DNA sequence: CTATAAAAAAATGTTTTTT
DNA sequence: AAAAAACATTTTTTTATAG
């Protein structure tokens, strides 16, 4: 009603089109974690605006870490400068965004033990196996984490107006269940 | 709102927020101001790395060189 | 670690064809 | 049984969140 999801992650996939060699990648950077025989790829955890993404020789690293979508475009086109600037050709194409992460605080404890009666047709919660309940929405496809303080994790959306509806939908059900 | 419900696009969307961002795929030569231009160490910085990371992964590089003899 | 989801490509790990 | 080309998974990375 009140509060709008905060966006504390965005998961970006981008191509650059090119079978680069690992190798010399991580050899030529600050961040440089090349372990093949762990992560087949490479790691540069760049400062602004905050990643960490991974870097595949086929050309097609994982950029997780954005803030928002400012953040999360322009992190996955600072490596593009650096392997650019190293001896690669590869080009930006593709910034497709596969996830984006949420949260907030409602303000109020809610109650989960009932909840999966009503709408447990969506929900499944094991209180001792983790303390969060999770809710499978369909429309949109966003799947949120409704924890007992009254903290909500809404991961799941492509974009951002997506995970906003997921918060607007759950809300009136976040008020009926409650420890008033 | 508390009473009549929230307006759809009154909100930002992702949409506002990459159109924020350049786009152009082969001039990516805007995002450039010297921390990023120091991600690449030199030759002296870099020497260094590789003779550290060979013997770090010493252990890889036996299987992958044996690699080379299932090969032959 | 438990749990969500999301990409990705080396790699071993399963089920199932074709010898 | 056996060697084989077929699917499926374990790995990693981020981030908040709580038993």
């Amino acid at each position: 009603s009140g509060i709008v999801p905060t966006l504390q992650n965005i998961v970006a996939t981008v191509t650059l089109g090119c079978r680069l060699d690992l190798k010399t990648v991580a050899l030529h950077a600050r961040n440089a974690e090349y372990n093949p025989k762990r992560f087949a790829a490479v790691i540069m955890r760049i400062r602004e605006p905050k990643t960490t993404a991974l870097i595949f020789a086929s050309g097609k690293m994982v950029v997780t870490g954005a803030k928002s979508e400012d953040d999360s475009k322009l992190a996955s086109r600072k490596y593009a400068r650096i392997i650019q600037k190293i001896g690669f050709a590869a080009k930006f194409t593709d910034f497709k965004i596969q996830n984006i992460v949420g949260s907030c605080d409602v303000k109020f404890p809610i109650r989960l033990e009932g909840l999966a009666f009503s709408h447990g047709t969506f929900s499944s919660y094991e209180p001792e196996l983790f303390p969060g309940l999770i809710y499978r929405m369909v429309k949109p496809k966003i799947v949120l984490l409704i924890f007992v303080s009254g903290k909500i994790v809404l991961t799941g959306a492509k974009q951002r107006e997506e995970i906003y509806q997921a918060f607007e939908a759950i809300y009136p059900v976040l008020s009926e269940f409650r420890k008033m | 709102g508390s009473y009549c419900p929230r307006n759809l696009h009154l909100l930002p969307t992702t949409d506002t927020y990459l159109s924020k961002v350049s786009d152009d795929p082969d001039n990516l030569e805007d995002v450039d101001d010297e921390e990023l231009n120091a991600h690449l160490l030199n030759e002296e910085a870099s020497k260094l790395k590789e003779r550290i990371w060979i013997g770090l992964n010493a252990d890889f590089l036996l299987e992958q060189e044996s690699k080379r003899l299932k090969q032959e």
